[PDB]
Formats: C-alpha cells, sequence, structure tokens
C-alpha cells in the first residue's frame, strides 16, 4: 500500500497548462503561523 | 516565454526563501511579472533591458512585442474562478504619453484612474478597495503606506478558486502532527483521502515524492514533499529543467490513503531586494529611465510589494495575490 502523508514541510506549484507559466508556488513550512 | 516565466519563477522563489529561511512561502510568479512588464512597456535604454533580463526573457531572441503580447494573451487565458486585473493610478496632473497609456489598455488592461496621493488616505484606500475587490474580499491590505509625494501606482492582482476533483470528506478530517522538524511539531488540521488514483513519482535521487491533485475542469496541483530534513536540498534543485523531469515522470498509482492539510497562510513582501538581486537596479536609483510614462526621465520606482494568501480546505483551495509598484518623481 502506497501512503502520502503531507506532515512535514512541502511544496505546492500550480502550472498553467495554456501557457506553462507558474500563477502561484507556495512552502508549507508550518500550516499554523 | 515558458521559459522564462518558469526560470523567473524559481529565481525569485530561491530569493525569497534566502531572505527569510524559516518562513512559510506564497506568492504568484506571473502577478509580479505582469505588474513588471507593465512597468516596462515606460520603460528604456538600461533600465528596461534589466527588467526584461531580469524576468528572464532572452531579448536577443523575443522582442518586446512579443513580450507584452504573450502577458495580454496570458490575460486571456486567465480571464473554477479564475481572474486577472491590472490598473495604474496616476497624479492627475501628471502628463501620460498616450503610446503609454494606449498600449496599457491594449495590452494589460489597465485603465487610468486619477488619483490624488497628496491625501494619502484616501489615495490608499481606493488601491486597497481596488485589490480588495478584485480578490473577493482576500487581499484587503496590499498597501500599507503611501507617500504622499507617490505619483503612480501601478497594480496587479490575480484571484483563483477551484474545487478538487476528488474532494475531502470532513468527517474524514482529524487532529493530526505537522512535523516542523525531526524533533518539534504542531498539532493541525488533517485532511485525508483514501483510494484514490493520481499522478505519482518517488524521486529517490532528490529525496522526495512528487503526486498531482487535480481540479476540476481544468487546472491542477504538483506536489512536492521532500524527506525529512531534505526540503534545502530539493529546492536547490528547482528549475525548469526539474520540473519538466518530474513532469515527465508522473505515473498513475493506486494510493491508500492520502493525508493533507487543512490551513490557511499569508505572506507580505517587500521586493526591492529581491529585484535588485535578480538583476533589476535602474529603475530604483537617479538614473532611472521611465521615459517612456511621460516623454522625460522624471520618474523612479520606489518601492514594489506583493502580498498573497492560500487557503486548503476539504472542498477545494483559495490563491489571491497582488502586486503594487510605486512610483515617485526623480
Ligand atoms: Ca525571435
Ligand atoms: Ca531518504
Ligand atoms: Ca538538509
Ligand atoms: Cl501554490
Ligand atoms: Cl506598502
Ligand atoms: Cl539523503
Amino acid at each position: 500500500r502506497t501512503i502520502v502523508r503531507f506532515n512535514r514541510p512541502f511544496l505546492m506549484i500550480i502550472v498553467d497548462h495554456f501557457t506553462w507559466s507558474i500563477f502561484f508556488m507556495s512552502k508549507v513550512t508550518n500550516p499554523k503561523q | 516565454l515558458a521559459s522564462a516565466n518558469v526560470d523567473f519563477a524559481f529565481s525569485l522563489y530561491k530569493q525569497l526563501v534566502l531572505k527569510a529561511p524559516d518562513k512559510n512561502v506564497i506568492f504568484s510568479p506571473v502577478s509580479i511579472s505582469t505588474a513588471l512588464a507593465f512597468l516596462s512597456l515606460g520603460a528604456h535604454n538600461t533600465t528596461l533591458t534589466e527588467i526584461l533580463k531580469g524576468l528572464k526573457f532572452n531579448l536577443t531572441e523575443t522582442s518586446e512585442a512579443e513580450i507584452h503580447q504573450s502577458f495580454q494573451h496570458l490575460l486571456r487565458t486567465l480571464n473554477l474562478q479564475l481572474s486577472m486585473g491590472n490598473a495604474m493610478f496616476v497624479k492627475e496632473q501628471l502628463s501620460l504619453l498616450d503610446r503609454f497609456t494606449e498600449d496599457a489598455k491594449r495590452l494589460y488592461g489597465s485603465e487610468a484612474f486619477a488619483t490624488d496621493f497628496q491625501d494619502s488616505a484616501a489615495a490608499k484606500k481606493l488601491i486597497n478597495d481596488y485589490v480588495k475587490n478584485g480578490t473577493r474580499g482576500k487581499i484587503t491590505d496590499l498597501i500599507k503606506d503611501l507617500d504622499s509625494q507617490t505619483m503612480m501606482v501601478l497594480v496587479n492582482y490575480i484571484f483563483f478558486k477551484a474545487k478538487w476533483e476528488m474532494p475531502f470528506d470532513p468527517q474524514d478530517t482529524h487532529q493530526s502532527r505537522f512535523y516542523l522538524s525531526k524533533k518539534k511539531w504542531v498539532m493541525v488540521p488533517m485532511m485525508s483521502l483514501h483510494h484514490l488514483t493520481i499522478p505519482y513519482f518517488r524521486d529517490e535521487e532528490l529525496s522526495c515524492t512528487v503526486v498531482q491533485l487535480n481540479y476540476t475542469g481544468n487546472a491542477s496541483v504538483f506536489f512536492i514533499l521532500p524527506d525529512q530534513d531534505k526540503m534545502e536540498e530539493v529546492e536547490a534543485m528547482l528549475s525548469r529543467e526539474t520540473l519538466a523531469r518530474w513532469g515527465d515522470s508522473l505515473e498513475f498509482r493506486e494510493i491508500g490513503e492520502l493525508y493533507l492539510p487543512k490551513f490557511s497562510i499569508s505572506r507580505d513582501y517587500n521586493l526591492n531586494d529581491i529585484l535588485l538581486q535578480l538583476g533589476i537596479e535602474e529603475a530604483f536609483t537617479s538614473k532611472a529611465d521611465l521615459s517612456g510614462i511621460t516623454g522625460a526621465r522624471n520618474l523612479a520606482v520606489s518601492q514594489v510589494v506583493h502580498k498573497a494568501v492560500l487557503d486548503v480546505f476539504e472542498e477545494g483551495t483559495e490563491r489571491s495575490a497582488a502586486t503594487a509598484v510605486k512610483i515617485t518623481l526623480l
């Protein structure tokens, strides 16, 4: 069984398919600022 | 152009992390590059070349017309809820070239709002209300302070609200640990999905796992999960080549359980030092050449600011950002 657990720092990237521009990017180091 | 925007996004990201290595990051590369490309409509000589090279365009291969048309088409691509707007707020007595105001409307969709910056609280409220409207209330305080001698402010906003293709059930959200480091955690609402089949790649060389979660319609989010204590090493590998390799390596995999926090984060930035590190220098100096705005070399950038907000929850996500370029007399 494969488990994916985002319980430590992670990145997200929103890549637009129409242009391949990056609309948003984030690093989550601590969800509770 | 794709290459430019990806190269720019990762170059900017790396500078943000260097400046504040212990903070969350949320930003919009496209908001920043659109605001700076808008500014460049009015730039000449070294001021211009530094902006466009700072945005990672290759000026031997790409003309200014190709660059501005790429932002015009991108603006059409943006306008699931997705919107982007541009505006210029201008001292009413400032003389502007017709080419600048016409090109700003045609290419960037920007109106010119006459603004009395000497009544600085009213000017600040107008700009902030413009951004609040564009971001559906999510960014209310883009502008914290506004000098009474401001001549022009260029503003971009972006708003993106989307529903997950496979939404989380709130009944499966439970308080769980999020490890800040090997030894310390915070408790967070941890959402979960079960028995899903999604694009997945375990990158053993880079000590990270990458997955894609889809929204409805035609959007998705790329997730990168470094092994514990490998975030900095993954960050150093961010590049167009790495992103393309990850994309080319994804394969559908059955995932028994996926856990994702429910959370919101926001960040506010002064981008002056960031943009200088990218090579955008003359625009801030007494040698600034923004003579395409007025016809005279009489304007310089004082500050570039950016704010962004990210909300992740069971039904979907919301992302918003805005950028402002403040300009004074020389
Ligand atoms: Ca060419
Ligand atoms: Ca490992
Ligand atoms: Ca390390
Ligand atoms: Cl993001
Ligand atoms: Cl401010
Ligand atoms: Cl390792």
